[PDB]
């Protein structure tokens, strides 16, 4: 708390919608639990590549989110916008969080709505002429729609970004926050990502797997954390986010390059490896995943890596990994006073190459 | 605060590849229109866009295979190779530096998507989906693939997702990372690749011209659907001064805000706060600009509230506006990279792009838009302006070094 750099960023909230369910309560109690997640896949969806899901329980986006604008709303948005509401508003929809127009989003992704562009092309296709779409899905296809419609919901006016990078994606948003807020442009941010569960994005990434190898349990949902400066902090900080690094895997060793990146992020955070409390990798179903769990394994203390129920209980959850990942931390962290000065570290390794790690310090 | 300019620049447009070919089809008025080859036009009515006509992968292209990206990805690596060619910078020289690699995009593969569609339409059947396709439509690859092509493991490859003003947040995330000392070098910019999607996207909300794009003109009629990659290499003044690097100009500063108003439709007062927040950061008068690169997509909505902001901005004698579209057409998340990249060139070779297809200024956007002809001046500081989908505006201020 006394002990930080000036200008560090605090996380002082968070949200997630996940497969726990909805809220930051059912998440926390989920990594807690180190609950399974996996259901039958809703047979709406229609043919999937795998019939097992981590799918949101209880999900409904016009029971959340109301009649208004929702029934062409894209289940990513829906999600982002659900988290949102946890994040800046209390179980009483009180507004728990002031914003202003310094206050920034950045939305990780992995691309977009799938669906929503799918159906979209789908359309193009089968339909009369190929530009007779369903025209009130078309404002939701953006890949920015998500960030975008936050703001709209919550009236920031201030930065609003959204970032791909897949499971690197809440890191890469984190260090960008971190890095604008470093230069003044928001005092606050709204920061995490998000990933829908679609019958696109499951044929896809079964399409995208290394040939042989089983269908991945996929997991949806997303993580929002209230980034502030440490001196500016309006809410007690639950975690300092000492350092966000990263690199592309461009020799195909995602074992080095994790190892590469966490020792970077930790030499930064001016911590040694053995100082790790919790460390979270991303568990992604993937060569680079089990070389990820290999790399962390060697550099971090055993404890580390067991103080934390797997990411793999959520399946494969895409963009919202890392952030996930973080929530985990943070959820691992409250009602336990143990916790309080320890350092975690957040590890992602992504399909396109890329290694993200983040290194923070536990407050409360 | 460390000052930040662009040592390089890296370009593949629809007129004209390389900083020479651009610099001269600025200079031209070339417009980038021609029909569509990338996909099957049958049923749009339509069949024009701005496409890159005669790209050769093979002459930027060495280490990554090119099955490993699509078309926007080998548009961001070829603009990327040309910008650190033009920035005098091998891979010997990036490989030892921690940098920042930022492309925006709109759409990003968004045809491989199209394409694997078909796949699963002709077969009846998800599994005839091709996984090289599938492998290499997720937009975090055109970033990425950069750091491959260009053997830079030390980078955070970040793709922004703004969709048109993606070009100008990554320039922006370049000039505050580099800001913060914490790395020295950005390759910044955007990328995207003509497609189905953005075709009948605008198409079907009536912002497809019939003909030409004839931004802030009485009659304009909307855009055309364009592609291509530019790619801006920052780096701060101490690392350009150092390494003897020729400065094409320099980054002042950008404004990001948010309309938080509507998903698609412009908003005048979000326009307007981040012009003047750009001018905050860059630390500027409205006298000082020499010219603003619009927006400027033609359509009937953009260019009034477009004019409309500048003008609350700048009261009532606004400085020059043009649009690059007009030529360009609308190359979605390489736009505002393009037009930095334009806006960057300007300012080095003292001429103003034209406005082109200009028949008769709109009566509501009372702007000097350089109509047709480039025109000569002492451009020492140029705004660049972008809006995209999701109220999303980022403006950039370059300036002469």
């Amino acid at each position: 708390e006394a002990t930080l750099p000036p200008g560090t960023p605090v996380i002082t909230g968070w949200s997630a919608v996940s497969p726990y369910g909805i809220g930051r309560a059912e998440f926390a109690a989920g990594v807690r639990a180190g609950a399974k997640t996996a259901v039958k896949a809703d047979a709406g969806l229609g043919p999937l590549p795998s019939s097992d899901v981590c799918t949101v329980p209880g999900f409904d986006i016009q029971e959340q989110l109301g009649p208004r604008g929702t029934a062409k709303m894209d289940r990513l948005t829906a999600l982002a916008l659900v988290a949102s509401d946890g994040l800046l508003l209390d179980a009483d929809g009180n507004r728990a969080v002031a914003t202003d127009e310094l206050t920034g989003v950045v939305l990780g992704i992995t691309m977009g709505s799938l669906e929503n562009v799918t159906d979209f092309l789908r359309q193009s296709y089968t339909n009369a002429r190929p530009f007779y779409v369903d025209a009130g899905r078309i404002p939701f296809g953006s890949l920015n729609h998500a960030a975008g419609a936050t703001a709209i919901r919550h009236d920031l006016k201030g930065p609003n970004t959204t970032v791909a990078g897949g499971r690197v994606s809440g890191l890469l948003a984190l260090n960008y926050a971190r890095r604008l807020m470093g230069q003044g442009r928001a005092t606050k941010y709204l920061v995490g990502s998000a990933e829908e569960f679609s019958a696109a994005h499951a044929w896809f990434e079964h399409t995208a797997t290394a040939s042989g190898d089983p269908a991945p349990l996929l997991g949806e949902g997303c993580g929002l954390f209230l980034v502030e400066q440490a001196e500016a902090a309006e809410r007690p900080p639950l975690a300092a986010v000492l350092s966000v690094e990263t690199r592309v895997d461009i020799d195909d060793d995602p074992g080095a390059a994790v190892t590469a990146c966490a020792r970077r992020a930790l030499r930064r955070a001016g911590v040694d490896a053995g100082e790790v409390w919790a460390a979270v990798p991303c568990a992604a179903p993937t060569a680079a995943g089990r070389a990820e769990h290999e790399a962390l394994a060697a550099l971090v203390p055993a404890d580390a890596l067991s103080r934390v129920p797997s990411m793999e209980l959520l399946g494969d959850t895409g963009a919202a990994s890392a952030s996930f990942q973080i929530a985990a931390v943070l959820a691992a962290a409250e009602a336990d006073a143990d916790s309080r000065g320890r350092i975690a570290l957040v590890c992602a390794v992504d399909r396109d190459g890329a290694v993200a790690v983040a290194v923070l310090r536990l407050i409360g | 605060r460390r000052r930040v300019v662009l040592t390089g620049f890296g370009v593949i447009s629809s007129i004209g590849t390389g900083v020479e070919e651009y610099t001269a089809g600025l200079r031209a008025g070339r417009s980038g229109a021609r029909p569509i080859t990338r996909f099957d036009t049958e049923g749009f009515g339509q069949n024009t866009a701005c496409e890159v006509p005669d790209f050769e992968p093979g002459r930027w292209i060495h280490h990554v295979p090119l099955d490993d990206m699509g078309r926007a990805g080998q548009y961001a690596v070829a603009a990327a190779r040309m910008a650190v060619d033009d920035a005098g910078l091998t891979e010997d020289d990036l490989g030892e530096r921690q940098a920042v690699i930022t492309v925006g995009t709109t759409d990003g593969e968004s045809h491989d998507i199209a394409v694997l569609l078909e796949q699963e339409l002709a077969a009846g059947d998800p599994e005839a989906m091709d996984p090289v396709l599938a492998r290499r439509i997720n937009a975090g690859r055109l970033s990425t693939v950069i750091a491959r092509e260009l053997r830079m493991p030390n980078v955070e490859a970040t793709t922004v997702t703004t969709a048109c003003a993606a070009g100008n947040y990554s320039v922006g995330y370049g000039l505050d990372s580099i800001r913060s000392g914490e790395v020295d070098i950005a390759l910044c910019g955007g990328a995207d690749a003509v497609c189905r999607k953005a075709f009948a996207l605008f198409k079907r909300f009536g912002a497809l011209t019939p003909d030409v794009v004839r931004p802030f003109d009485k009659d304009r009629q909307g855009i055309l659907t364009g592609e291509g990659a530019g790619i801006l290499v920052l780096e701060s003044l101490e690392s350009a001064l150092a390494r003897g690097a020729r400065i094409h100009a320099e980054v002042l500063g950008y404004g990001l805000s948010c309309d938080a108003a509507h998903p698609t439709a412009p908003n005048r007062d979000g326009i307007a706060r981040g012009i003047r927040l750009a001018l905050d950061d860059a630390g500027v008068e409205q006298e000082e600009i020499d010219f603003i690169s619009a927006h400027g997509t033609g359509t009937k909505a953009n260019d009034k509230t477009e004019s409309a902001a500048i003008v609350d901005v700048y009261g009532d004698a606004p400085p020059r506006t043009v649009a690059v579209k007009s030529m360009l057409g609308h190359s979605m998340g390489a736009a505002s990279a393009l037009g930095a990249i334009a806006c960057g060139l300007a300012i080095e070779h003292g001429f103003i792009p034209p406005t082109i297809n200009h028949r008769e200024t709109d009566p509501d956007c009372p702007l000097d838009v350089v109509p047709n002809r480039a025109v000569e001046a002492d451009v020492r500081i140029v705004q660049n302006n972008s809006s995209a989908f999701a109220g999303n505006n980022a403006v950039l201020i370059l300036g002469t070094y």
